[PDB]
């Protein structure tokens, strides 16, 4: 592999590296919209969340913090934004 | 690598390229400042201000929204703490090891770690006394350290 | 080798590898020079001429002459063009 | 604990040209190492290089041409006077016909042949041949 | 054509005979009211790109550049309607301060207003509605460097033809040539 064009990598090779060590670094996180079942309030909870996020009015539990990426509590409506 | 352990861990946050606020955060610099002004008065510290408005408000970084740091808008009208936050937690952690080490004299593992914790205080205490955060006559005394923690 | 008088004072000029640009020595007996007979367009047969490419033995022993001689077939219009 | 970044940059180029590679990646960039590379690109040892501008310290990808023998560094930035320069030449150049000790003068990062066209002794920064 | 929308720090007034009038006139765009009454521009240049393809530029006061961002596409469409054959951009007057040296009590030059941070800040408001997702400054084997700017392709659909007039205005204002690319999403 003497001639890997290491300034224009494929996005397949770019995806499956670390979030450091890339040609230009970028995070694996995102922000996600969560419809809790029973309200208008879309919450804008972070993907790798760390706190127990609660809803404003329908104040049941929304997500659970775990190892890397937050286990959502209820099977609830959901979309990745931006 | 890791200072007082033989670790070479590569695990730290990785900010994106685009510094601008995304097109969905309809939340101005005025509102995120006054939210921080509220919940810093609820016993919080700037390392745990930005974690909850990342997780429950979508603010990826305050310095991309207000153009300012969280400890810096706290100090901007005086309601930042006296000790720095990273100095506070090492002094609190040193008190807990030293209270452990009284009842357990034969715990030589805790005796070894206590001089490594106490060194990281004084290596970081000498930093803030040259950046004029701390008074020059500030000294870490273990006998009065239990009053620096609440 | 072009003295100040402007003359060739040199026994010969050595070849150099078309992969790694380094000199093939006088007794590097793993260095190949091989021909690729190109074909004319309309009838697809051997037209008489060819192209030569020299691969030095140090880059041939390392195991990427096939990566090499494809890549300098890539630059020279023989391969696929995709 | 990267005490010198010119030393690390030039070591990585030197490992890859003897490996046979056509491109390197120089992970921290500085203006001392882009003016180092635009002394050997102009003399013709490397080719097109891109600076990959990021918001922390940038990266550099260099196209290795193959004409490079060794691109070492003198890591204590010794000071060289123009009386002292000729004995730095015959210690760490292979010949007098080719190769350059590149050294930082008050008027810019130069050659040794360019530096004595002017009269501007400096600090020896590295060498390449 | 009036002393309202164009003030200066200084006197001179050449080539604003309709240019300040052009945004004095217009009626019922979105945010008609908070633009025509209190905001203002500083200067204007008429420079050339390509062949006979001029591009009038707006020099902007810095504190209300942020107040020009949310109206910019709905002022380009009216100003290129009126000034047809012509492109419209918004650049701040950012005022380089010189690097001190060996050669009274000047407190230190803020790095927000140094030449490197200005000549970068001139980019992302020149290419305003499509931001910058990368930069690949490349030197062309001859000492001459070249800035390759990657735009977003989240807002490609207003910038397809402006890339040669962006490069022309950025070469006159700064002194260094560029080119733009539209790379795939990551």
């Amino acid at each position: 592999p003497l001639a890997k064009d290491l300034l224009h990598p494929s996005p397949e090779e770019e995806k499956r590296k670390h979030k450091k060590k890339r040609l230009v670094q970028s995070p694996n996180s995102y922000f996600m919209d969560v419809k809790c079942p029973g309200c208008y309030k879309i919450t804008t909870v972070f993907s790798h969340a760390q706190t127990v996020v609660l809803c404003v009015g329908c104040s049941t539990v929304l997500c659970q913090p775990t190892g890397g990426k937050a286990r959502l509590t209820e099977g609830c409506s959901f979309r990745r934004k931006q | 690598g890791r200072m007082h352990a033989p670790g070479k861990g590569l695990s730290q946050s990785a900010l994106p390229y685009r510094r601008s606020v995304p097109t969905w955060l309809k939340l101005t610099s005025d509102d995120v400042k006054e939210q921080i002004y509220k919940l810093a008065k609820k016993g919080l510290t700037p390392s745990q201000i930005g974690v909850i408005l990342r997780d429950s408000h979508g603010v990826a970084q305050v310095r991309f929204v207000t153009g300012n740091k969280i400890l810096r808008i706290l100090k901007s009208k005086g309601l930042a703490p006296d000790l720095p936050e990273d100095l506070y937690h090492l002094i609190k952690k040193a008190v807990a090891v030293r209270k452990h080490l009284e009842r357990n004299r034969k715990d030589k593992d805790a005796k070894f770690r206590l001089i490594l914790i106490e060194s990281r205080i004084h290596r970081l205490a000498r930093y803030y006394k040259t950046k004029r955060v701390l008074p020059p006559n500030w000294k870490y005394e273990s006998s009065t350290a239990s009053a620096l923690v609440a | 080798m072009q003295n100040d008088a402007g003359e060739f004072v040199d026994l010969y000029v050595p070849r150099k590898c078309s992969a790694s640009n380094r000199i093939i020595g006088a007794k590097d007996h793993a260095s190949i020079q091989m021909n690729v007979a190109e074909v004319d367009k309309v009838t697809g047969r051997f037209n008489g001429q060819f192209k030569t490419y020299a691969i030095c033995g140090a880059i041939r022993r390392m195991g990427e002459s096939d990566d090499s001689i494809l890549r300098l077939a890539k630059a020279d219009g023989i391969v696929s063009k995709n | 604990v990267r005490m010198n970044v010119l030393a690390d940059a030039l070591k990585s180029i030197n490992n890859a040209e003897k490996r046979g590679k056509r491109q390197v990646l120089i992970r921290p960039c500085s203006k001392v190492i882009v003016r180092f590379l635009t002394v050997m690109m102009k003399h013709g040892y490397i080719g097109e290089f891109e600076i990959i501008d990021d918001h922390r310290a940038g990266k550099i990808v260099v196209n290795l041409t193959g004409r490079l023998n060794k691109c070492g560094v003198i890591s204590p930035r010794f000071d060289v006077q123009l009386k002292d320069l000729e004995k730095w030449q015959n210690n760490l150049l292979p010949s007098r016909q080719f190769g350059f000790i590149v050294l930082t003068t008050s008027a810019g990062i130069m050659d040794h042949e360019e530096a004595r066209r002017k009269h501007t002794g400096g600090k020896i920064l590295g060498f390449f041949f | 054509s009036a002393k309202i929308v164009k003030p200066n720090g200084e006197k001179p007034d050449e080539f604003e005979s309709g240019i300040s009038q052009a945004l004095l006139e217009l009626e019922m765009n979105s945010d008609l009211k908070a633009q025509l009454r209190e905001l203002n521009i500083t200067a204007a240049k008429e420079i050339e790109v390509g062949g006979g393809r001029k591009a009038i530029i707006i020099f902007v006061p810095v504190p209300q550049l942020k107040s020009f961002q949310k109206i910019q596409v709905r002022l380009v469409r009216e100003l290129e309607k009126k000034f047809s054959g012509k492109h419209v951009v918004f650049i701040a007057q950012r005022r380089i301060l010189p690097k001190p040296t060996r050669k009274k009590n000047k407190q230190k030059r803020p790095r927000s207003r140094t030449l490197t941070a200005v000549h970068d800040a001139i980019l992302e408001d020149l290419v305003f509605p499509s931001e910058i997702v990368g930069k690949r400054i490349r030197v062309k084997l001859d000492g001459s460097r070249l800035i390759k700017v990657h735009l977003d392709k989240a807002q490609q659909n207003n910038v397809e033809h402006k890339v040669e007039t962006f490069s022309g205005v950025y070469k006159k204002l700064t002194g260094k040539d560029v080119n733009f690319e539209f790379p795939e999403f990551q």
